[PDB]
Protein backbone atom coordinates (compact mmCIF):
# COMPACT_ATOMS: atom_id res chain seq x y z
CA UNK A 1 0.00 0.00 0.00
CA UNK A 2 3.24 2.55 0.35
CA UNK A 3 3.75 1.68 -3.19
CA UNK A 4 1.07 2.85 -5.48
CA UNK A 5 3.79 5.60 -6.99
CA UNK A 6 6.64 3.02 -6.82
CA UNK A 7 7.78 0.55 -9.91
CA UNK A 8 9.64 -2.38 -9.20
CA UNK A 9 12.40 -3.80 -10.92
CA UNK A 10 13.80 -6.71 -11.74
CA UNK A 11 15.84 -9.18 -13.40
CA UNK A 12 14.68 -12.81 -14.53
CA UNK B 1 19.69 26.72 -7.82
CA UNK B 2 18.41 26.96 -11.33
CA UNK B 3 19.82 23.97 -12.41
CA UNK B 4 17.98 21.59 -10.13
CA UNK B 5 16.50 17.76 -10.76
CA UNK B 6 12.68 18.28 -11.58
CA UNK B 7 11.62 16.11 -8.85
CA UNK B 8 13.46 18.14 -5.94
CA UNK B 9 11.66 21.07 -8.04
CA UNK B 10 8.32 19.91 -7.43
CA UNK B 11 8.57 18.06 -3.97
CA UNK B 12 10.58 19.72 -0.82
CA UNK B 13 13.20 18.38 1.25
CA UNK B 14 11.64 17.19 4.47
CA UNK B 15 8.72 15.73 2.37
CA UNK B 16 11.23 13.86 0.20
CA UNK B 17 13.31 12.49 3.08
CA UNK B 18 10.05 11.00 5.01
CA UNK B 19 8.97 9.13 1.85
CA UNK B 20 12.68 7.48 1.36
CA UNK B 21 12.76 6.76 5.36
CA UNK B 22 9.73 5.17 4.99
CA UNK B 23 10.30 3.14 1.58
CA UNK B 24 13.62 1.99 2.84
CA UNK B 25 12.51 0.63 6.12
CA UNK B 26 9.73 -1.31 4.34
CA UNK B 27 11.73 -2.36 1.12
CA UNK B 28 15.18 -2.96 2.59
CA UNK B 29 16.60 -5.52 -0.47
CA UNK B 30 16.09 -2.74 -2.78
CA UNK B 31 17.03 1.28 -3.40
CA UNK B 32 14.40 3.93 -4.58
CA UNK B 33 15.73 5.47 -7.52
CA UNK B 34 14.77 8.44 -8.83
CA UNK B 35 15.04 8.60 -13.14
CA UNK B 36 14.76 12.02 -15.16
CA UNK B 37 15.74 12.51 -18.76
CA UNK B 38 19.19 15.16 -18.86
CA UNK B 39 17.44 18.63 -19.44
CA UNK B 40 18.90 19.16 -23.35
CA UNK B 41 18.64 15.20 -24.25
CA UNK B 42 16.78 14.62 -27.47
CA UNK B 43 15.32 10.66 -26.67
CA UNK B 44 11.75 9.05 -25.16
CA UNK B 45 10.32 9.91 -21.91
CA UNK B 46 9.62 7.53 -19.30
CA UNK B 47 5.96 6.73 -17.81
CA UNK B 48 7.45 7.41 -14.65
CA UNK B 49 10.24 8.19 -12.60
CA UNK B 50 10.31 6.49 -9.08
CA UNK B 51 11.93 2.69 -9.12
CA UNK B 52 12.66 0.55 -6.42
CA UNK B 53 15.81 -1.38 -7.57
CA UNK B 54 17.07 -4.45 -6.38
CA UNK B 55 19.97 -3.80 -4.48
CA UNK B 56 21.52 -6.98 -6.27
CA UNK B 57 21.11 -5.42 -9.98
CA UNK B 58 23.70 -4.34 -12.04
CA UNK B 59 24.43 -1.30 -13.80
CA UNK B 60 24.21 -3.19 -17.28
CA UNK B 61 20.86 -4.62 -16.25
CA UNK B 62 19.90 -0.99 -15.01
CA UNK B 63 20.11 0.20 -18.49
CA UNK B 64 18.32 -2.44 -20.13
CA UNK B 65 15.31 -1.99 -17.64
CA UNK B 66 15.46 1.88 -18.25
CA UNK B 67 15.98 1.53 -22.27
CA UNK B 68 12.97 -1.33 -23.15
CA UNK B 69 10.64 0.91 -21.26
CA UNK B 70 12.12 4.29 -23.56
CA UNK B 71 11.35 1.89 -26.58
CA UNK B 72 14.77 2.84 -28.07
CA UNK B 73 15.41 1.59 -31.52
CA UNK B 74 18.97 -0.43 -31.63
CA UNK B 75 20.58 2.87 -33.08
CA UNK B 76 19.64 4.67 -30.66
CA UNK B 77 22.38 5.55 -28.09
CA UNK B 78 21.38 5.55 -24.51
CA UNK B 79 23.68 6.96 -21.60
CA UNK B 80 23.15 7.19 -17.64
CA UNK B 81 24.93 10.09 -15.42
CA UNK B 82 25.11 10.25 -11.13
CA UNK B 83 26.00 13.76 -10.59
CA UNK B 84 27.21 14.46 -14.22
CA UNK B 85 29.46 11.05 -13.97
CA UNK B 86 28.69 7.95 -16.04
CA UNK B 87 28.72 4.67 -13.74
CA UNK B 88 31.59 2.29 -13.13
CA UNK B 89 30.34 -0.71 -15.59
CA UNK B 90 31.24 -2.70 -12.34
CA UNK B 91 28.64 -1.37 -9.59
CA UNK B 92 25.49 -2.50 -8.75
CA UNK B 93 22.58 -0.29 -8.26
CA UNK B 94 22.70 -0.91 -4.10
CA UNK B 95 26.66 0.60 -4.48
CA UNK B 96 25.10 3.51 -6.25
CA UNK B 97 22.87 4.14 -3.88
CA UNK B 98 25.25 3.42 -0.72
CA UNK B 99 27.86 5.88 -2.23
CA UNK B 100 25.42 8.22 -3.87
CA UNK B 101 21.92 8.59 -2.19
CA UNK B 102 21.00 12.30 -1.30
CA UNK B 103 20.18 13.11 2.38
CA UNK B 104 16.48 12.39 1.29
CA UNK B 105 17.45 8.95 1.14
CA UNK B 106 17.16 8.68 -2.98
CA UNK B 107 19.81 7.96 -5.45
CA UNK B 108 19.44 10.27 -8.61
CA UNK B 109 20.10 9.50 -12.34
CA UNK B 110 19.57 10.70 -15.62
CA UNK B 111 19.74 9.70 -18.69
CA UNK B 112 20.34 10.70 -22.41
CA UNK B 113 21.33 10.59 -25.62
CA UNK B 114 24.29 12.06 -25.04
CA UNK B 115 28.00 11.05 -23.62
CA UNK B 116 27.72 14.05 -21.63
CA UNK B 117 25.38 15.47 -19.37
CA UNK B 118 23.29 18.50 -20.73
CA UNK B 119 25.33 18.57 -23.70
C1 LIG C 1 6.67 -1.60 -3.35
C2 LIG C 1 5.78 -2.66 -3.96
C3 LIG C 1 4.97 -3.42 -3.13
C4 LIG C 1 4.15 -4.41 -3.63
C5 LIG C 1 4.14 -4.66 -4.98
C6 LIG C 1 4.94 -3.92 -5.82
C7 LIG C 1 5.77 -2.92 -5.34
C8 LIG C 1 6.65 -2.15 -6.31
CL1 LIG D 1 19.75 18.79 -8.17
CL1 LIG E 1 11.33 21.05 3.47
CL1 LIG F 1 10.39 -5.26 -17.98
CL1 LIG G 1 15.20 -1.89 -33.43
NA1 LIG H 1 31.35 -3.07 -7.70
Amino acid sequence: DACYTWEVLAWP
Amino acid sequence: GSMKFVYKEEHPFEKRRSEGEKIRKKYPDRVPVIVEKAPKARIGDLDKKKYLVPSDLTVGQFYFLIRKRIHLRAEDALFFFVNNVIPPTSATMGQLYQEHHEEDFFLYIAYSDESVYGL
